[PDB]
């Protein structure tokens, strides 16, 4: 499932609800420590509704549990996560992902 | 590895780190604006 | 197998000149206490954190 733990605090009064955009930087990481994605590199931040399964669970449900501004490390199980098919070339099968998720606006 | 202090964050500013150093024990502590950092660093090397 | 390449800050460490230490007949005080303050810190200046 999802693991989330706070970096830095957001404004506590904020969380994404159903069918609002989230928009967030995030760097990927798996557990062993290797980087395999980050938003900030493109320079662009993703943007993704919520509810509608552009993302996989684990960012579904620790981003409803975030705030604005807050920045959260969060740690996804391969069940939430790819899974035992996995990422090709990106992800090996069974693997635990790892996040740098920082919200930075609803919209 | 991750250590339990109130009101967790990555330092920010207005923060203020307290560290002692105790050769003794030989212990390392910390506290975050004025609170207690709930690890230490112990039994390490003295040779320098 | 294959080596990898990514982007990385440069980190640079600074110190006071207090160099304390323990040993036998030492004439150096055990106990030391110092603090830093914070004033200023961008999370994001690179993509690296």
């Amino acid at each position: 499932g999802v693991q989330v733990e706070t970096i830095s605090p957001g404004d506590g009064r904020t969380f994404p609800k159903r069918g609002q955009t989230c928009v967030v930087h995030y760097t990927g990481m798996l557990e062993d420590g290797k980087k395999f994605d980050s938003s900030r590199d493109r320079n662009k931040p993703f943007k993704f509704m919520l509810g509608k399964q552009e993302v996989i669970r684990g960012w579904e449900e620790g981003v409803a549990q975030m705030s604005v501004g807050q920045r959260a490390k969060l740690t996804i199980s391969p069940d939430y996560a790819y899974g035992a098919t996995g990422h090709p070339g990106i992800i090996p099968p069974h693997a635990t992902l790892v996040f740098d998720v920082e919200l930075l606006k609803l919209e | 590895r991750p250590v339990t202090s109130p009101g967790q964050h990555l330092l920010a500013p207005e923060d203020v780190v307290s560290c002692c150093l105790d050769l003794s024990v030989p212990s390392i502590s910390f506290r975050i604006n004025g609170c207690p950092v709930q690890g230490v660093f112990e039994a390490f090397n003295l040779d320098g | 197998l294959l080596l990898q390449t990514n982007l990385i800050n440069y980190v640079t460490s600074i110190r006071p000149n207090i160099f304390v230490g323990r040993a036998e007949g030492s004439t150096q005080y055990g106990k030391w206490y110092f603090e830093v303050m914070v004033d200023e810190v961008v999370p994001f200046l690179t993509a690296q954190a």
